[PDB]
Formats: structure tokens, C-alpha cells, sequence
């Protein structure tokens, strides 16, 4: 039997984790958006000649399923931490609570720092209301200079919507954390 | 006719070029002689009145083909993939070598019975004064032996640890660089693993490179196809790595890359896309328009953090791309000091300091085996043709 890790990913509501998911697992971005619960997405990816067999877990950012959501942590290979580049907010957020939470229940398992929705950095829309807060986007740095202050592997960005590959190069990433193990 | 029959034959027993010159034919029963010598096997009465009849002369010859204990060892100047690499002297010849070891046992372990043929030829054919020459080529049965040509300097990195390399320098090596590779292009190839750990010193300071295992001819059009990812994690090329497991194909931008992350290890002394972790350097990599960063100098000079910014980019954008040529024409290269086809021609910017035939003082200092065939494994097998010897006027 092919070598099979399990992927769990978290994070605040509507930062893009099922919009990833979606794409990478069913090669189309989903057109409605629905507040996800659970979700097992199945997949399948390459390294170097061979196949690993994916098992996907969206789940959700809403406070409401604080209760439930850590019903998929228990053995894990490897968790996707989220934070959506076009609002601060989330970021501030991925510190507060996700790492706390994943510290708790998925301790001995690689975590990984995934900002979603880059597209937004440049457009002038998301930046002149970023600006109407005194907000401002996250840029790389602000995402690195906080991954590695809560111990992710390793910071990496993806735009869910733009280019197709700019997923791909994720999953690419994090199989590695499975299997390198 | 019949004349040109005993005729294109005798000289394709000559041709060293050839899958069959004399020292390869022997290589090959030599080989074989090896894996039927077994008890196991010889139950058998075609492999054991067979190696009856060649036993009095299969022995006579091993004696005598460049056997292994020809050479004596001065130090060990390297290990690696599988096994090590030592600095001999011949026995007889007192000439010095810098010989190749690879372990045969563990070669078809970790899978890899071929990947060393592309060095075979680009080391002993492509008579250049970039590629370090491969001398005699021989094997026996546990190991392979590539006697080389050997280099005093050191890697570069041997260097850039002793040294706070300036720009005046990191011109000179890297354009040495450069048209050592635009050699390997033309030599039909593609490089892959392209790091200081593979670039050695003449012992006139200049520059040549060694191990090939990464190379690659490439196709009619000038690319390649291959789904596995290759070469060491901080040079790799983001073409190369999002292969590994992907309709992998790319052509010799992939080698260029590869230069400007040295151009970068030589003016800032870390690697751009450093990282704790074996997929922490990966993931720099791929997020490069936003992760390469130089630190607080502006000293670097405008176009030298502008050269290496041409290079570290998407393949389609960058620099050679469309031509080795204007690389060289890149105004970092500017200087009264010289033009390129007299490089390799100029005075090093540092040159060895040695003492003897021998002095590995740019150098640091460093049995398993296989199961008896219950029926006819073929192990010794596509390591024939392997011999060559010189001789060749
Ligand atoms: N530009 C851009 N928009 C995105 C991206 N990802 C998601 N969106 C938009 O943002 C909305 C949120 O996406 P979802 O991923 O489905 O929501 P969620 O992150 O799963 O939030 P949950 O309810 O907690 O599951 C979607 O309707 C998309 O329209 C992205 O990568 N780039
Ligand atoms: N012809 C030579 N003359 C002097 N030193 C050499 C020569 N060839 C190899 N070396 C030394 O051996 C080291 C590695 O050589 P190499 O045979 O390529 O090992 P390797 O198995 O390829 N390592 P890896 O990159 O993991 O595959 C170099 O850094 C040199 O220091
Ligand atoms: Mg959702
Ligand atoms: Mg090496």
C-alpha cells in the first residue's frame, strides 16, 4: 500500500481555507461560499517518482465549533495554519489562538504558517479600506517575522484565486512535512 | 564489401568512444566470471564446466588490468555519496591522481546503477581546460575507480570560509564560472548540481569543475524531461524543485539560477533562501519575488545586486535566457582587467600555496557488502563498458 499522511487545516473564518482546498483537491475554485464545518477532501500527490496518498480536513474558524473542530487533530502529520493577507486582523489572530490550540492537540505533529489570498496585496480597493483602520496589509515579513515566533517549519504565501500553481506549491511543501517526518 | 567488414570492425575494437573497445569486452566477462562463481550456481553443469575452462586464464588477467592496489593513498580528501574520494600515488608511475571511489553494493541499494555514465564522458571526452580530466577508468567487484586529474586549490567553499571575498574577486570566479558552463552547454549537457562544494582550484589558481552525476544531454530543441528533483537544497533552481513530482521539463536556465545564489553565498556570506528546516529552504525558495533580501549594505554595488537579481527570478524572465551571450555582457563585468577569451589565460586572484607533489593543506581529513545468489541475481551487471584506459597518442 502507497504512503498515506493526514492534513488538517484551521483558521479564523473566511481567510480562505476552503477556497484552497477546493482548488487543489477538485481543480475549481468554488463558487459560492459556504461557512465549511467539517469537510474531508481527498487527494493525491508526487515526490520525486513516487505516489503519497492525501487526506485533506477543512474545518472551521467560527468561534461557535470551538467545541467540535478539534475532533480531527488526533494523529495528525501535519497542520496548515491560515491567515487572510488582506486583513491584519487574522494574524494577530494566528498567535492568540490557533497556536495555542494546535500546541494542545496536535503537539508532536509539524505546523506550518499559510497566508491565503495574496491577490489582495495590490489592489487598491482592499488597501484603501485597510487604510480607513489604520490597517494595512501583511506583508511577507510581517508573515515570517511572526511564523517564526510561533514555531512554525516554515512561512509560505499562495493566492487561492489567482494561479493555480501558487496552491500546488503548497501541498508540494507539506507532503515534504509528512514524509520527511 | 569484406575488405570494409574486418575493417569497420578493428577500429570500433580502438574507438574508445565505442560500447565495445577491447577494455570494454573484458570488462564485460570479467564482470560476469564474478557473478557465477557461486556453489549455489554451479549445481549447474554449463556455468561450472564453463568456469572450469576460463578459471587458468580469468585469473591471469584480473592480474593484470589497472587493478585497484596499483595505487598507494596519501590522505582522504573526501567522502560522500557513496564512498570516498583519496588523493594516490601510483605505485609504479609515482604520478599523483586524485581517484573516485563508488560503493557497488550500496549504489544498487540506494537504486542509482546509472548515473555516473554522462560523468564518464564529459570527464575523459570534452578535453577542456573547465572540466577536470578523468585519466583511467576501472573497475573490480565490490567498488568503481575514476583516476582524475588532481586539484591542490580546494572547493570554494574552502575558500569563501577563509576569505571575505570582494567584488573584484567574485567578477573573476563567477565569469570563470560562466563560461565553464556555457562549455557544458555546448558539450551538449545541463549541469544541475551547481554549488561551490563542485568548483576546484588548478594549482595555477584558475578554476575547473568535477562530479557530472546531475548532468543531462539535452533534447532536439534544447530542453529536458524528468519528474525527480536533484542537486543541493540551497542552489536548487525553482524550475528543478516544483518537478519533483510534476511533467518536469526545462532547459539550461536552470544551471543560471543556480549562479546567481553563488554570486549571493560570495557578497553577503550566508545563502539567500537559508532555513532550519530541509523544507524551510524550499519554501524560501519558491516564495522568492518576496523572500530574497539583502541586509543593511548598500556597498553592494548597484550592479552586482542588479546582476544577482537577473538570475534568482522566474525562468522565463531570466537572464540567458535568450543567449549565454548576454550574460557576458552584463555591466558588473566592466573592468581594465580584462576581456573573456583570455580569462582562464589572466593571473588567479589567489594562488595555492603548496609545498610538495602533495600538500593537502587546503584539504580537511576523514566493510559492508552483498548476499551469495540462491539463483542468478545479474548483479555486476550494467557496469560494463565502464572501462578506459589512455594511450591514445
Ligand atoms: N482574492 C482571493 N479571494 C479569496 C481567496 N480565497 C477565498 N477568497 C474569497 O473569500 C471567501 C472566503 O473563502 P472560503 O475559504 O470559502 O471561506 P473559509 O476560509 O473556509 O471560511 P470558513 O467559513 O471558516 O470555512 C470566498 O468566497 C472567496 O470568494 C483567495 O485566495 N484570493
Ligand atoms: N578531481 C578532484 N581534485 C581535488 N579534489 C576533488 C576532486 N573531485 C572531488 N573532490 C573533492 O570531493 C568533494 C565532493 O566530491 P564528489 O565526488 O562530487 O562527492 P559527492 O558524492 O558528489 N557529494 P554529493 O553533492 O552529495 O553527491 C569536493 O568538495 C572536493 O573537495
Ligand atoms: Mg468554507
Ligand atoms: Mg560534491
Amino acid at each position: 500500500q502507497n504512503v498515506k499522511c493526514k492534513i488538517v487545516v484551521v483558521g479564523d473564518s473566511q481567510c480562505g481555507k476552503t477556497a484552497l482546498l477546493h482548488v487543489f483537491a477538485k481543480d475549481c475554485f468554488p463558487e459560492n461560499y459556504v461557512p465549511t464545518v467539517f469537510e474531508n477532501y481527498t487527494a493525491s500527490f508526487e515526490i520525486d517518482t513516487q505516489r503519497i496518498e492525501l487526506s485533506l480536513w477543512d474545518t472551521s474558524g467560527s468561534p461557535y465549533y470551538d467545541n467540535v473542530r478539534p475532533l480531527s487533530y488526533p494523529d495528525s502529520d501535519a497542520v496548515l495554519i491560515c491567515f487572510d493577507i488582506s486583513r491584519p486582523e487574522t494574524l494577530d489572530s494566528v498567535l492568540k489562538k490557533w497556536k495555542g490550540e494546535i500546541q494542545e492537540f496536535c503537539p508532536n505533529t509539524k505546523m506550518l504558517l499559510v497566508g491565503c489570498k495574496s491577490d489582495l496585496r495590490t489592489d487598491v480597493s482592499t488597501l484603501v479600506e485597510l487604510s480607513n483602520h489604520r490597517q494595512t496589509p501583511v506583508s511577507y515579513d510581517q508573515g515570517a517575522n511572526m511564523a517564526k515566533q510561533i514555531g512554525a517549519a516554515t512561512y509560505i504565501e499562495c493566492s487561492a484565486l489567482q494561479s493555480e500553481n501558487s496552491v500546488r506549491d503548497i501541498f508540494h511543501v507539506a507532503t515534504l512535512a509528512c514524509v520527511n517526518k | 564489401s569484406f575488405e570494409t567488414r574486418f575493417e569497420k570492425m578493428d577500429n570500433l575494437l580502438r574507438d574508445p568512444k565505442s560500447e565495445v573497445n577491447s577494455d570494454c569486452l573484458l570488462d564485460g566477462l570479467d564482470a560476469l566470471v564474478y557473478d557465477l562463481d557461486f556453489p549455489a550456481l554451479r549445481k549447474n553443469k554449463n556455468i561450472d564446466n564453463f568456469l572450469s575452462r576460463y578459471k587458468d586464464t580469468i585469473n591471469k588477467i584480473r592480474d593484470l588490468r589497472m587493478k585497484a592496489e596499483d595505487y598507494e593513498v596519501v590522505k582522504v580528501i573526501g567522502r560522500g555519496a557513496f564512498g570516498e574520494v583519496q588523493l594516490v600515488r601510483h605505485k609504479s608511475t609515482r604520478k599523483v591522481y586524485a581517484m573516485k571511489l563508488l560503493s557497488k553494493f550500496e549504489m544498487i541499494k540506494r537504486s542509482d546503477s546509472a548515473f555516473f555514465w554522462e560523468e564518464r564522458d564529459i570527464m575523459a571526452f570534452a578535453n577542456s581546460p573547465w572540466v577536470v580530466q578523468l585519466f583511467y577508468a576501472f573497475q573490480d567487484d565490490r567498488y568503481l575507480y575514476m583516476v582524475m586529474e588532481y586539484m591542490p586549490g580546494g572547493d570554494l567553499v574552502n575558500l569563501m570560509s577563509n576569505y571575505d571575498v570582494p567584488e573584484k574577486w567574485a567578477r573573476f570566479y563567477t565569469a570563470e564560472v560562466v563560461l565553464a558552463l556555457d562549455a557544458i552547454h555546448s558539450m551538449g549537457f545541463i549541469h544541475r548540481d551547481v554549488k561551490p562544494d563542485n568548483m576546484l582550484l588548478d594549482k595555477s589558481g584558475h578554476l575547473k569543475l568535477a562530479d557530472f552525476g546531475t548532468c543531462m544531454k539535452m533534447n532536439k530543441e534544447g530542453m529536458v524531461r524528468c519528474d525527480t528533483a536533484v542537486g543541493t537544497p540551497d542552489y536548487i533552481s525553482p524550475e528543478v524543485l516544483k518537478s519533483q513530482g510534476g511533467d518536469g521539463y526545462y532547459g539550461r536556465e536552470c544551471d543560471w539560477w543556480s549562479v546567481g545564489v553563488f554570486l549571493y553565498e560570495m557578497l553577503v556570506g550566508d545563502t539567500p533562501f537559508y532555513a532550519d528546516s530541509l523544507v524551510g529552504t524550499y519554501s524560501k525558495i519558491m516564495n522568492h519575488k518576496n523572500s530574497l533580501t539583502f541586509p543593511d549594505d548598500n556597498d553592494i554595488s548597484k550592479e552586482a545586486k542588479n546582476l544577482i537579481c537577473a538570475f534568482l527570478t522566474d525562468r522565463e524572465v531570466r537572464l540567458g535566457r535568450n543567449g549565454v551571450e548576454e550574460i557576458k555582457r552584463h555591466l558588473f563585468f566592466k573592468n581594465d582587467q580584462w576581456a573573456w577569451e583570455t580569462l582562464r589565460d589572466t593571473v588567479a586572484p589567489v594562488v595555492p600555496d603548496l609545498s610538495s607533489d602533495i600538500d593537502t593543506s587546503n584539504f580537511d581529513d576523514l566493510e559492508e557488502t552483498f548476499p551469495i545468489p540462491k539463483a542468478f541475481v545479474g548483479n555486476q551487471l550494467p557496469f560494463v563498458g565502464f572501462t578506459y584506459y589512455s594511450n591514445r597518442r
